[PDB]
RNA sequence: CGUAAAGCGCACGCAGGCGGUUUGUUAAGUCAGAUGUGAAAUCCCCGGGCUCAACCUGGGAACUGCAUCUGAUACUGGCAAGCUUGAGUCUCGUAGAGGGGGGUAGAAUUCCAGGUGUAGCGGUGAAAUGCGUAGAGAUCUGGAGGAAUACCGGUGGCGAAGGCGGCCCCCUGGACGAAGACUGACGCUCAGGUGCGAAAGCGUGGGGAGCAAACAGGAUUAGAUACCCUGGUAGUCCACGCCGUAAACGAUGUCGACUUGGAGGUUGUGCCCUUGAGGCGUGGCUUCCGGAGCUAACGCGUUAAGUCGACCGCCUGGGGAGUA
């Protein structure tokens, strides 16, 4: 009658639109889709990847309540925007409680800053922080034991983009983007992003208070034309990134993620680029002047006929190793710019 | 254009007090005030066609008032007429 | 009454016009479907249903939406009644003298495949003969059974198997359907105005449609008779 | 009457046509009856006579009308008195490449004078004609003159249409909305008429950077009165007159009413927690997609090509011909 009238004012008053209310109940899990009902038009189709905690395997089973978010109704069919976040707003409770305890004390373990303020890790996320809010004075956690316990005190947080630098050690001592766009800028100040879309020409990485970023798909690895975004990183996961470039006009700033696997290939070049390293390596595509070893992590373009044994031009290197096998071969030569490592196999005992 | 003294001047010396402002005698006597002021503007100027149609089409307004006052009252007619001054 | 399931509205902004008796836009941008005249209408339904199944008719339940699938398996081989849930093909009733003997191809395909020549000609030949069975079953399992044309059509979307409807409104075949907000309820005769792509609505407005059938049959008569 | 033939290029506007709503009067239109008349023959009906029929003929009906008298007064019209919804006026603002006149700014192109400097420049699909050792092209400084206003620039804005883009001033038209007041049908359309009307062109007087018909030359080609290149005069610009046409196009006359939705743009405004670029409504103009309905289909689809009403323009096979 007026029950249902008066049913549905109560329904609205006993639901809200965030992820607030721990209501939706786990009613199917399978790998990798777990799938709740929150009091919603329809169940979510939840990754695994909202629901496993700091070390990779599952937590909830049926019955088990987290709530998820809002704000956001009907792509085609389905219902929500992730849980995840969910935890954020309780992540933001506790750092209001520290600021608002007047402090905040957990654990705060920061190794090093990505963009000058250690990084912190609270629970299962960790988060980024300017670089004088890792430590209270000049003592720098480089001299202390690796991911030291400490706890997290807070030295500066942006209040908007969400950028918190937290006081590891010394337990004793207690219009909007565009103006002022030269904070995160001076050439290569590392962040924490989520990535939102990725256009098949980008990633749209964008995090640091309602700004935006590309990354787009030039440098995202170390493979630049055949690596379509979607298979290489994600969907909204909070990643590597930082600045390049920013534009003042025309609002784009232009941020990159091969700072990243470009220093094991540094590696490569010197760990084994010291002199003449020995090296056991698989051919991948004889290409009739040379052979293309490409183990030890994307390492490119190696061995050519010329050395190949003790005879020079005859030789046709299909004939004389193999397809796919592990040898010998000695690295001789890395250059730095322009990508070539050039390793050679005629080190060997024949003469 | 037709400054507002001015209109208050001519619907306060045309009408019945400052409140009856859309009686046809008032609405002549401000299309008549506005035809008189607009003849020294295309005087001079003499290509503002834009301009010169709504001088037009306020004369069309002015004569379509009068005949409709001439068919009521011909009384205010020739008293509207005679105290304006038109008819060629 | 949201009874057990939650039905209460739907989709945003591309509502069905021809659905003005059922709308409250909600402060969220959705619609909130009538639900205090939901259950008259469905209530008309299962009158319905008690009707024409103790008439010993046969049902036909249609819905995929990729997640009422096996609600209809399920709350519908519960009953006697026969289902159509994974993919809807193209004239299956008002072309059924040529679905007939695919009907036939699976019937007498499984019957020579359960002890049969399942292994005599090829490991390939059961990889064809077998990959077969599995690309009919998941089409015609439902179906397989009836042997007729059915008395009856429940579709679970109108908006995503509309031409069934269209389909058993060529022949006489009283269609109904719960539709959605956007669905458009014209060929359907019993319309019930709820949810369509919940998997609480999907087991409530079926479930009571399953309780209407199989309570429905009388078992009430026959023993009397007895 | 969008594309088949067919919506004036767009307006104003006299005669003409049409007209919101209430009351009273009139009875002109309108309706009803009656009388006179509407010749006879002919048509039609029911009969009769020629042996039947054709034919002749009795009686009627009809002669769709006109005039007069008597009434009816719902509608239309005439007259009187109103009413406010249509229309119009006033008080506040709002946005806008709306128009006319005046002034000014920066970049660039061209030329001229000077400097540095020397062997090419320019151009093409390739080339040549052309310019350059008399110092070109480039680079710098200065000056002159003309024209158009990058970015903003927005299936954005304004205008009846044509159309209107730097910035500032002066004179000036229209639209829109909020709250009231005022007049009281003053309205819509409009043959003839009058006005405005891109570009080209014509006349008079100026001005002439860049571009560019004609024209010259080089190519291309079988030919090339062309496309391409190098030059280059009318014209493009201004002031005053004329011409009065365009694929003047939404190929859709104007005005008014009604009839499911969605996504946007732009421009006002009201309320509330402006407490946050917030939420709910409300007017105007406009873009796209689609519903019924319509259409030969394509498509149109609340800004209709849907349902209707008022008035106007136009069409009646193709060519001859929008020609004589």
């Amino acid at each position: 009658e007026s029950f249902a009238q008066l049913f549905e004012e109560s329904l609205k008053e006993i639901e809200t639109r965030p992820g607030s209310i721990v209501r939706g109940v786990v009613v199917a899990i399978d790998k990798d889709v777990v799938l709740v009902d929150a009091g919603l038009k329809s169940e979510s189709a939840i990754p695994a990847e909202q629901f496993k905690n700091a070390q990779g395997e599952l937590e909830i089973q049926v019955g088990d309540e987290v709530d998820v978010a809002l704000d956001a109704v009907e792509d085609g069919f389905g219902e929500t925007l992730l849980s995840r976040e969910k935890a954020k707003r309780h992540e933001a409770w506790i750092t209001l409680e520290k600021a608002y305890e007047d402090a905040e004390t957990v654990t705060g373990v920061i190794n090093g800053k990505v963009k000058g303020g250690f990084t912190v890790e609270l629970n299962g996320i960790r988060a980024f922080l300017p670089g004088s809010l890792v430590d209270v004075r000049p003592v720098r956690d480089t001299l202390h034991l690796e991911g030291k316990e400490l706890e997290f005190k807070v030295i500066k947080l942006d209040q908007k983009r969400n950028n918190v630098v937290v006081s590891r050690r010394a337990v004793i001592e207690s219009e909007d983007p565009w103006v002022a766009i030269a904070k995160r800028y001076p050439e290569g100040t590392k962040l924490t992003g989520r990535v939102t879309n990725l256009t098949d020409y980008g990633c749209f990485v964008e995090i640091e208070e309602g700004v935006e970023g590309l990354v787009h798909v030039s440098e995202m690895d170390w493979t630049n034309k055949n690596i379509h975004p979607s298979k290489v990183v994600n969907v909204g996961d909070v990643v590597e990134v930082m600045v390049l470039d920013i534009d003042e006009e025309r609002r784009r700033i232009s941020l990159g993620l091969k700072q990243c696997k470009a220093n094991p290939w540094q590696q490569f070049a010197e760990t084994h680029n010291k002199g003449d390293r020995v090296e056991g390596k698989i051919k991948s595509i004889t290409d009739f002047g040379i052979f293309i070893g490409l183990d030890g992590g994307i390492d490119g373009l190696v061995h050519l006929s010329d050395i190949s044994w003790n005879v020079a031009g005859e030789e046709a290197v299909r004939e004389y190793k193999k397809g796919d096998e592990i040898a010998a071969v000695v690295l001789q030569v890395d250059a730095e710019r322009e990508r070539i490592s050039l390793g050679v196999k005629q080190l060997a005992e024949d003469p | 254009s037709l400054s507002t003294e001015a209109t208050a001047k001519i619907v306060s010396e045309f009408g019945r007090d400052a409140n009856d402002t859309g009686s046809t005698e008032v609405q002549v006597a401000l299309l008549t005030a506005q035809i008189n002021h607009l003849q020294g503007h295309f005087a001079e100027h003499k290509k503002d066609h834009h301009s010169r149609r709504g001088l037009l089409r306020m004369v069309s307004q002015r004569r379509k008032l009068l005949d409709y006052l001439k068919r009521k009252d011909v009384a205010r007619y020739t008293q509207l007429i005679e105290r304006l001054g038109l008819r060629r | 009454m949201l009874k057990a399931g939650v039905h209460f509205g739907h989709q945003t902004r591309y509502w069905n016009p021809k659905m003005k008796p059922f709308i409250f836009g909600a402060r969220n941008k959705v619609h909130i479907i009538n639900l205090e005249k939901t259950v008259p209408m469905f209530n008309e339904a299962l009158a319905e249903l008690n009707k024409i199944a103790s008439r010993k008719g046969k049902i036909l339940f249609v819905g995929t939406k990729r997640a009422a699938s096996e609600a209809v398996k399920d709350a519908a081989l519960s009953c006697d009644q026969f289902f159509v849930n994974h993919r809807w093909l193209g004239g299956m009733l008002t072309n059924w003298k040529t679905v007939r003997q695919s009907i036939k191809r699976l019937k007498d395909l499984e019957t020579q495949s359960q002890d049969g020549t399942f292994d005599k000609l090829t490991k390939k030949e059961a990889l064809m003969r077998t990959r077969e069975l599995e690309k009919l079953e998941n089409s015609l399992g439902g179906i397989k059974d009836m042997g007729g044309l059915p008395d009856a059509l429940f579709v679970i979307d109108a908006d995503h198997e509309h031409i069934a409807i269209k389909e058993a409104n060529n022949l006489g075949i009283p269609v109904f359907a719960i539709v959605d907000t956007n669905s458009d309820p014209d060929g359907v005769d019993f319309v019930i105005p709820g949810n369509d792509d919940a998997i609480r609505a999907v087991t409530l407005y079926l479930g009571a449609v399953a309780a209407t059938v199989r309570e429905g049959r009388s078992q009430d008569l026959a023993s009397q008779a007895e």
